[PDB]
């Protein structure tokens, strides 16, 4: 499926860059590795072509994603539980399924939180990761100029 | 032992090595190495000799 | 998680600059950490301070 220059999605990651294809051996068999070049921390990522699906490798969204994601990011009755803990896990489990839309969903209701009161150390280094990396996927979805991109961001987002 | 420590507890396929190392015991032992040992000594400058 | 192949840059400030103003003489130090994940298979390689 992956081909050189692709731009394809980590999940926890973010955005990644194929950029070429290895042939490793284990166990005296070739199976092919694929690298990654993502830009977050600088780290080149190196998974097998066979467990790519398992480890949930994922391409960029298309325009129906992006109407899709904008119509659950100005969506209202967002009830969420009350306990600290409860929360923090729920969303953090949400961030790491690596969805759009899941991403989406914790960066709106952190912000919509943080616009209300302003959380917490754990809280605004969460959405700080998430909102990094649905700008950064969303620029790849669209290549529409980093920090434009975060400006677009913000303008849907306040509404 | 911190590397092992916070390898346990955080979620796998979520973390990296900069997510894993914590180097400041590096730091602290070449620190208290040079300052206050016994073998690392002010330089006895009195002449060339 | 394994290290391998230490860096130094060049040093921050030359000998008399450093006994000028009270500073330390040092490099920095770069080392490449690697991180697998063995059920999966997975290499996240970094180059760590």
């Amino acid at each position: 499926i992956f081909k050189v220059g692709d731009t394809v999605v980590y999940p926890h990651h973010g955005a990644a860059l194929v950029e070429a294809i290895e042939t490793r051996t284990i166990k005296g068999e070739q199976k092919e590795y694929l690298v990654l070049k993502v830009a977050q921390g600088d780290l080149t990522v190196r998974v097998p072509a066979e467990n790519a699906e398992y480890v949930g490798v994922r391409d960029v969204v298309g325009q129906e994603g992006l109407d899709k994601v904008f119509q659950v990011l100005r969506a209202p009755h967002t009830e969420e539980p009350t306990n600290w803990s409860r929360r923090y896990k729920a969303n953090l489990e949400k961030l790491a399924s690596g969805d759009v839309n899941k991403v989406a969903e914790v960066v709106r209701d952190l912000w919509r939180r943080d616009q209300e009161r302003g959380l917490s150390a754990g809280e605004k280094r969460m959405l700080a990761k998430a909102r990094q990396i649905l700008v950064g996927e969303l620029a790849l979805a669209e290549s529409t100029d980093d920090a434009k991109a975060e400006t677009i961001l913000d303008e849907v987002l306040a509404a | 032992r911190v590397v092992r420590e916070r390898m346990t507890t955080q979620d796998v396929e979520a973390i990296t090595p900069q997510t894993l190392i914590n180097i400041r015991p590096v730091v602290a032992a070449i620190k208290e190495f040079f300052g206050t040992s016994q073998l690392s000594q002010f330089m006895d400058q009195n002449n060339p000799l | 998680l394994s290290f391998s192949d230490p860096r130094f840059d060049d040093v921050k400030a030359p000998v008399d600059e450093c006994k000028d103003k009270d500073m330390t003489y040092a490099a920095p130090l770069f080392v490449t950490a690697e991180f697998i994940n063995n059920n999966t298979g997975e290499i996240k390689s970094q180059t760590v301070f």
